[PDB]
């Protein structure tokens, strides 16, 4: 119940079993290459299903033979595509007119509100095509089938779930294309007349059947039988949904945005669209899986054809032709394995020259960039993946010392210059000196070398010795054993993962468990001083701990990428190491130093480039490798040094050499339920022998088992470049990409075109020098996907081209749907999936209302499918007619989807999100954006009826957990009605010490208790319990609980069903019903009311009356930007007038620069261009080495405690019982930390000092590079009453460079176009908040010293590293 | 002797560094030249230990002695050589046979089977005869890159390029004139005195009946 | 002091010529290094061969 | 000229132990 | 007063040792 089918396609397609369902019908079928499956006898649960009635009869008129599912996959598309119309009676309900006129009504709500906020009228026109009815069933070529795939998605889920009754069956009739779904299984069946269409035989209409059935005579298996059959697993059908989603959500957003501007719109054209998806159909079809081959070329040819745009040098056109030559090398190869005439495949050279000889701009590429899956994904066998393994992780290298003698000595430079200059003094060295000369007289004197000289006395690094840094029995977070992982079973039994009669024997043990979070509440002790002695002892070497197992990944291209899975002790080992490498020594290695060098300041950039310490210029150019194909190319010869050096560091010892040590070892193989290795049999069991599947001996690493060390070598690398070259590098690492920036100075009087080719030049001798000393360490660059480059790079996870960022919106707005994966199918899940998908969108383009009306369409999509099929209910239950006895109208729909989530609603799309994701206050702001809808749609009478609903029944550990919010049931959310089961699970199964103690007898007393005293001052501050609750125990109580949530079992363990299924009928009776819920007395007492701080401030007081006990709260409401600041239009140039239709004290100011200093292609559009300028940069007497994180949240709570109370008080017996909990130190000792103190004002104070805020706007970054904030107008706010007030200052700036980003997305722009306007403070938010003290007048009455066991939660040496 | 023992001592520091990290790196296995070659020998293969070599090139040159069979060494020696011959004016430059570089001009012309395919698979061969195929391919992107397309493009280039100043067309043989594609054949036309392509005659078709046209452009 | 001079004569020669030919030095990888590694530590550990120790037998380590 | 007497007994002494671990090897 | 007599002493023992490593060299490289 509580855990279903995944809603989306998150696991690779494997196809064996389908193998044993075709022999178990009679049928012939050729999936897998594993000859275990050709003679195996079926396994019982799949051979049960040949007796069910409607399966025989839906195979009834077939023939013996199957096809592979992607022969089929284009004529399956083209018929859904052209048939889906005629079956809207089965999805009569999902009301499609509905969805299509509460999108237009959206989009026309947000265009007045956006209208009302900037200032200008008929900034938004009417393009009457996009507003009719008509427009989207007309004129979009996905929409039906999208409908009925979600509609038949649904039923799919429902038939998989159940767990096999032989009568569970859907199925669908169509023209062509008829399907049926049974237990884990999919079956298509088309006509055979489809598939010859007027050819000699079925091999030569579709050559790639030649691998299944050679040359043979099939026409007397097809003459009698009028349909033929493919089988398949649900996960295809799955894949088959999501493709047909994706597909029109991006038709969608294109056609609307060619719709919106006409001219140039940051969107392929719809005709290369067509073109590209019929042609990649056509390539799958015909080449099958190898066809992904070609398909995955889209990515670097849109790159390489952005790369094109610039001032020409002949390098720029390289990576092009590469890929070029590479796409038909690969073509050939395909073509001589299956015979393929040159007449046949046009369909490839067709892709190829779509993609080519459309000229679009770099967005329109960048946004093309992000249709790499929208054709699907392949099948995958373990044998093909594992060749590649095996023949790159046991193959020789041939290694020269001194490049790695060279590389280890600058790895111990580097770590001892880090140390250096951190704590200003060497390390203790123990060395006899004599060994170096050089680095003794600058230890003597306590000076440090500098950059210039390391390169001739290198060799001297070797000798050097010291003590041990980085101490070990403490690390940070201590919370990353408790996250999921996938485990492998014991060396004992590691047959048990397969199918027994597969196998063909059946072993003699049985596995107890595999789960990360059902084996660590499993193990009885858990020490921390117990891991590190069972790495010390090398007791893993043990025969128990030998077994190593793969597994593919999900959603890629290739023919297949490996994550592996370990034993759990030794993946205790792994994460352990792992974490003291992150923490302690990877901090001396700066791998995401980079910042693009076109935004950076000139001074910075010669301080930067300079050798030794202007008239001068400095160029940058940038290469891009892949650090993917590192894994498995590292040998132990390389790496013994390294390993050995970092076990010095620690003091351990063997630590850092598990994986050397034990994986060759292991035996090898893909833990695949349905493929065994292809020998292994019962008498062969104890020492089996290597095959396709499974080998001995590997000699490599595994894709994660050891990152931090990797990148830590590498950088060492990349710098011992550095001092070889002489020139100043840049290296930034993004998930599987490294980006090598190489910096170049020239004179100030040299043409452009000289430098140009001078900085290529140079980042040319880089790579050379790279790919050399890289090559001798065994690790292979490979220059042919290698391109030089000196204007594109990849930064966060973006692309810019010459400073200039481009869009990538469809990568993250093409996956909008209707579902997402949560609990019980929630629908707040659901809509807060689309709320953050989209906010994420806009601020990726600058395109706003085609994304819109997407995430509009899906929410009511989503309420009518939840509403009539959900699948926590009997198959037809109508939860409206039960809940309230009559079918719901549109009208009660669109006010719930219009009331904020604060204040109990559905609306999760707030329009101010467009322009910051953190909003300071959400109720102010709710309220602002619920008064404007309601004016919209001129029901403005049912503001106060809407807001004024009864309170519900919370106690204080509601409130301190939920600040900021209200007492209503209806927005909370539904994983806090099954913590209770989870915490009572907890103290059932568990014997881990750890969890026992921190979840001891009375903790729910405690809970009680602390939280109903953080609530007992004269004023009442929300944000100060909350701050303070989370560094409690009980904090440490609920971050454990929210990683133990997501599991099974444990969250699941008839009356369960039954309580999810009224819980889910009492929130639906709450949100959909707003008669029911008032208070006339509340609704008689706001309406009297006119600014919403005061709306606020009451709804705040009455909602939490019985907790507050006639105490008045303070410190959580602040006003609304959009409500205190108008925007007044002061100059406004020329053309601009004509396209807005426009005929004619205290503020900030905005103008727009005029200077301009990089564009991509013209100046025609704002965000085409980079400028000058930077808003954003404008807005402790001890300190410990290494403080654990219980130090550092004893030291907040302290501060903030200070901070809030009186100096002339008796502070003292109030921290002694909070900070008991956690450390060990006595009062006086701590206050030797705090930083600077005595300034502030303790209301306006608190939200700018502890506060989270948003430190940019929520748009694409190119527009704040040419904005002119100036914040020194606003008179007396410029600490006179400033300090004293509701302003922000630090949004204000974020505010204007919005404004000046969203007035202007559309307005063609010129030379001499000019824009500057004021943002106007206004009276009715504006309050002065006086400076005022929390008076406590009774400490805490608990004993909270009972964690002195527990190192999770307590430090008993809290300061054993250097005091500093 | 305070400069001559001065250096020394240095030096013999540095070569100890240097020696002791070599012999940490492969201890306690590594296979002497004795059991190495008596190995080899005797198998055809050598050991799955590490082995220590004078050169690159001594390790190019480690076979069998009775026959020259490669083996995975000389493979991983032959790689690293690859790489050795790296230099950084030709860094990731696109080798190009003279097919290969016909399906790139192809990828960028529109249509299918128009006269600019003949003239492209013409001027790639004969570019490649000459050894100037890269200078060729520079001076087609440079025209791309000024705002032209690619038709335009191998007309300039017929006209100016130095490689065809002064070159006769080649002769293709064919059945007939029906042979030829049916998008080319409205532009044949009656052989020159003096044909050449510099002037805008791409080939000559002759029949198997002695019948010669040839293709303008 | 003359037996200190030819002494010095012989070593600079010796030092000179095991530089100039470490600069030229080159190795390979076999499969012997680590299986090895972990043999020796766990005797330095216990005294004694690892459990199962035929594998190592089957490399041709474990001497 | 102390200091030169003891860097070569160091040096020496790194060699002694430098050739025990290649006495190893052979 | 006493690395007066060692240096005499060791710079023998030293060029024992590194007549063992021209001696080791030629039996660990392979040179053919
Ligand atoms: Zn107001």
């Amino acid at each position: 119940p509580t855990q279903y089918p995944d809603a989306r396609l998150s696991s690779p397609i494997i196809l064996d079993q389908c193998d044993l369902l075709a022999r178990s019908l009679g049928l012939y079928s050729h999936y897998s290459h594993n000859p275990k499956l050709r003679n195996c006898r079926i396994p019982h649960h799949i051979y049960r299903l040949r007796n069910s009635t409607a399966l025989k009869t839906f195979l009834q008129n077939c023939s013996i033979l199957t096809v592979p599912f992607h022969s089929i996959w284009d004529h399956i598309l083209t018929s859904i595509q052209y048939d889906a119309i005629n079956h809207v009676d089965d999805f009569k309900y999902l009301l499609p007119s509905e969805l299509v006129k509460y999108a237009n009504w959206d989009n026309e709500f947000l265009k007045a509100y956006l209208n009302k906020i900037l200032g200008l009228d008929h900034v938004f026109s009417a393009s009457a095509r996009s507003q009719c009815e008509d427009f989207s069933p007309k004129e979009n070529p996905y929409y039906w089938g999208m409908l009925l795939l979600v509609h038949l998605s649904q039923l799919a889920r429902r038939i998989k779930g159940q767990r096999g009754s032989l009568r569970s069956n859907w199925k669908f009739i169509g023209t062509d294309l008829e399907l049926f779904g049974i237990a884990d299984f999919v079956i298509f069946k088309v006509p055979v007349k489809t598939i010859i269409r007027n050819a000699v035989s079925l091999q030569a209409s579709k050559p790639g059947l030649r691998i299944w059935y050679r040359d043979q005579n099939l026409t007397p298996y097809l003459c009698d039988d009028e349909f033929i059959v493919s089988v398949a697993s649900y996960e295809c059908f799955i894949m088959i949904k999501d493709v047909f989603i994706e597909r029109y959500n991006t038709w969608e957003i294109c056609a609307r945005a060619w719709l919106e501007d006409s001219d140039g719109a940051d969107y392929p054209p719809l005709d290369v669209l067509g073109e590209l998806y019929n042609q990649g159909d056509q390539i799958i079809a015909m080449y099958l899986e190898d066809g992904f081959k070609l398909i995955k070329h889209l990515e670097p040819l849109c790159v390489s054809c952005i790369q094109t745009h610039g001032i020409f040098t002949p390098r720029k056109y390289w990576f092009q032709s590469q890929m070029i030559k590479s796409y038909y090398d690969e073509l050939h190869d395909l073509n001589l394995k299956l015979q393929i005439s040159d007449n046949k495949a046009e369909c490839a050279q067709n892709f190829i020259k779509t993609i080519v000889q459309a000229k679009l701009t770099p967005q329109q590429y960048c946004e093309l960039f992000s249709l790499q899956k929208h054709w699907g994904h392949p099948v995958l066998y373990n044998d093909v993946a594992l060749d590649k393994v095996k023949k790159h992780a046991q193959s020789t290298k041939i290694l020269k010392p001194k490049v790695m003698f060279e590389t280890f000595c600058v790895f111990k430079f580097i770590v001892a210059k880090n140390h250096y200059h951190s704590q200003g003094s060497w390390y203790k060295t123990t060395h006899d000196l004599h060994l170096t000369p050089y680095l003794r007289q600058h230890i003597v004197s306590n000076s440090f070398p500098s950059q210039a000289e390391i390169y001739q006395h290198l060799w001297e690094w070797y000798f050097v010795e010291h003590e041990p840094l980085f101490s070990t029995k403490i690390i940070s977070d201590l919370s990353i054993f408790i996250k999921d992982r996938a485990t492998a079973v014991n060396q004992e039994c590691w047959d048990s993962v397969f199918d027994r009669s597969v196998l063909g024997y059946n072993p003699p043990v049985r596995f107890q468990s595999k789960r990360v979070p059902e084996q660590f509440l499993g193990q009885a002790d858990f020490s921390l001083n117990q891991i590190l002695e069972f790495a010390e002892k090398l007791e893993y070497l043990a025969p128990s701990y030998r077994n190593f197992s793969f597994s593919l990944k999900e959603k890629e291209l290739n023919i297949g990428r490996t994550f592996g899975k370990l034993p759990y002790r030794v993946r205790n080992v792994q994460t352990l190491a792992e974490a003291l490498l992150a923490d302690g020594l990877a901090k001396a290695f700066p791998s995401n130093m980079m910042v693009v060098t076109e935004r950076e300041q000139k001074e910075a950039l010669l301080h930067q480039a300079s050798w030794h310490h202007e008239n001068a210029i400095v160029r940058g150019a940038s290469f891009v490798t892949d650090l993917e194909k590192y894994n498995l190319a590292f040998r132990y010869e390389f790496t013994r040094h390294f390993i050995d050096y970092c076990n010095r560091c620690y003091g351990v010892k063997n630590l850092f050499d598990w994986m050397h040590f034990l994986i060759p070892l292991c035996y090898m193989h893909v833990s695949d339920f349905y493929s065994p290795p292809h020998c292994v049999t019962e008498d062969n069991r104890n020492n089996p022998p290597d095959c396709a599947n499974a080998y001995h001996y590997h000699l490599g690493g595994i894709e994660g088992l050891q990152q931090k060390l990797w990148t830590c070598i590498s950088c060492a690398q990349i710098t011992l470049v550095e001092l070889k070259t002489k020139l100043k590098l840049k290296s930034s690492v993004m998930g599987d990409n490294q980006c090598i920036t190489t910096l170049s100075l020239f004179p100030i009087d040299a043409p452009n075109d000289y430098q140009e080719n001078e900085a290529e030049l140079n980042a040319a001798r880089v790579a050379v020098e790279l790919a050399i000393t890289t090559g001798y360490s065994g690790i292979f660059l490979k220059p042919e996907e290698t391109f030089v480059h000196s204007g594109f790079i990849y930064f966060g996870k973006k692309q810019y081209l010459n400073g200039v960022q481009l869009p990538q919106s469809l990568k993250t707005m093409a996956r909008c749907g209707p579902l997402s994966d949560s609990i019980f199918d929630d629908l707040q899940g659901s809509l807060a999936s689309i709320g953050t998908s989209f906010e994420r969108g806009t601020s990726e383009t600058r395109h706003i209302f085609p994304s819109r009306w997407i995430a509009s369409f899906h929410s009511m999509l989503a309420i009518n499918l939840l509403n009539q099929n959900h699948l926590g209910f009997p198959l037809g239950f109508n939860i409206d007619i039960s809940c309230f006895k009559k079918p719901l109208t549109f009208s009660e729909k669109l006010i719930a989807l219009i009331t904020p989530q604060v204040l109990g609603g559905l609306s999760f799309l707030n329009p101010e999100k467009l322009f910051y994701r953190n909003i300071s206050d959400p109720l102010t702001s709710g309220l602002f954006q619920l008064k404007n809808a309601l004016e919209f749609l001129e029901k403005e009478e049912l503001f106060y009826i809407l807001i004024s609903k009864k309170p519900g029944l919370a106690d204080a550990s509601d409130f301190v957990m939920n600040p900021l919010g209200l007492n209503v049931p209806g927005s909370k959310e539904i994983i806090t009605f099954l913590r209770q089961t989870v915490r009572e699970n907890i103290t059932i199964t568990s014997q881990n010490r750890i969890i026992n103690s921190l979840f001891h007898i009375g903790s729910d007393l405690e809970d009680q208790r602390v939280c109903e005293w953080l609530l007992s001052s004269n004023p009442v501050m929300s944000r100060f319990a909350a701050d303070i609750f989370s560094r409690t125990p009980s904090g440490k109580r609920l971050q454990v609980l929210g990683y133990l949530e997501g599991t099974r079992t444990l969250l699941a363990s008839g009356t369960m069903l039954m309580k999810l299924r009224e819980l889910t009928r009492n929130r639906w009776k709450s949100w959909f019903s707003y008669i029911d819920a008032l208070d006339d007395d509340l609704s008689e007492s706001l309406e009297k009311f006119t600014c919403t701080v005061d709306v606020a401030n009451f709804l705040r007081a009455y909602s939490w009356s019985d907790v507050l006990k006639g105490k008045r709260l303070i410190g959580a409401t602040l006003p609304c930007l959009l409500e205190q600041f108008e925007v007044k239009w002061i100059n406004l140039s020329e053309d601009l007038r004509e396209q807005f239709n426009l005929s004619s004290l205290n503020y900030v100011s905005c103008a727009l620069d005029r200077k301009v200093v990089q564009k991509h292609p013209s100046v025609n559009r704002l965000a085409w261009t980079i400028g000058n300028r930077a808003p954003y940069i404008g807005s402790p007497p001890l300190r410990v080495n290494c403080p654990s994180a219980a130090l550092k949240e004893a030291i907040e709570m302290v501060s903030r405690l200070l901070w809030v109370t009186q100096g002339t008080a008796d502070r003292e017996k109030l921290l002694i019982p909070l900070l008991n909990s956690r450390v060990n130190l006595d009062y006086q000792t701590v206050l030797n930390f705090l930083p600077t103190h005595y300034s502030g004002n303790i209301v306006h104070r608190y939200n700018d000092q502890y506060g989270q805020h948003s430190f940019m706007a929520n748009r694409m970054s190119n527009t704040s590079t040419r904005a002119i904030i100036s914040t020194n107008t606003l008179g007396k706010y410029a600490g006179q009453a400033a300090i004293d007030s509701n302003i922000i200052f630090q949004n204000t700036i974020n505010l204007g460079v919005a404004v000046l980003d969203i007035a202007l997305s559309l307005a063609k722009l010129s030379s001499a176009s000019n824009v500057t306007f004021r943002l106007m403070l206004n009276k009715c938010c504006t309050r002065h908040v006086p400076s005022e003290y929390l008076y406590f007048d009774k400490p805490l009455d608990v004993d909270l010293n009972k964690y002195m066991d527990n190192e999770l939660v307590y430090d008993n040496d809290p300061l054993c590293s250097g005091i500093k | 002797m305070g400069r001559t023992l001065e250096a020394i001592s240095k030096g013999m520091s540095e070569m100890l560094a240097k020696y002791d990290h070599l012999v940490i790196s492969t201890g306690r296995t590594t296979a002497p030249a004795a059991a190495f070659d008596a190995y080899l020998n005797e198998h055809g293969v050598p050991p799955p230990q590490p082995a220590i070599f004078k050169d690159l090139g001594v390790a190019q040159q480690a076979c069998s002695k009775g026959t020259m069979v490669k083996n995975a060494t000389t493979d991983a020696a032959d790689k690293m050589s690859k790489v050795l011959e790296l230099s950084e004016e030709t860094f990731s430059k696109p080798n190009l046979s003279a097919k290969d570089l016909a399906l790139l001009l192809f990828t960028h012309l529109p249509g299918n089977n128009t006269p600019f395919h003949i003239l492209a698979q013409v001027l790639s061969k004969i570019a490649y005869k000459s050894g100037k195929s890269g200078a060729f391919l520079d001076a087609f992107h440079q025209i791309l890159s000024e705002g032209e397309n690619a038709q335009a493009a191998l007309t300039r280039l017929s006209r100016t390029f130095d490689a065809f100043l002064g070159v006769v067309p080649p002769v293709i043989r064919v059945k007939n004139f029906q042979t030829v594609p049916r998008p080319c054949q409205k532009s044949l036309r009656a052989v020159p005195p003096n044909p050449t392509i510099d002037k805008g005659w791409v080939c000559v078709y002759s029949s198997e009946q002695g019948e010669t046209r040839a293709l303008k452009i």
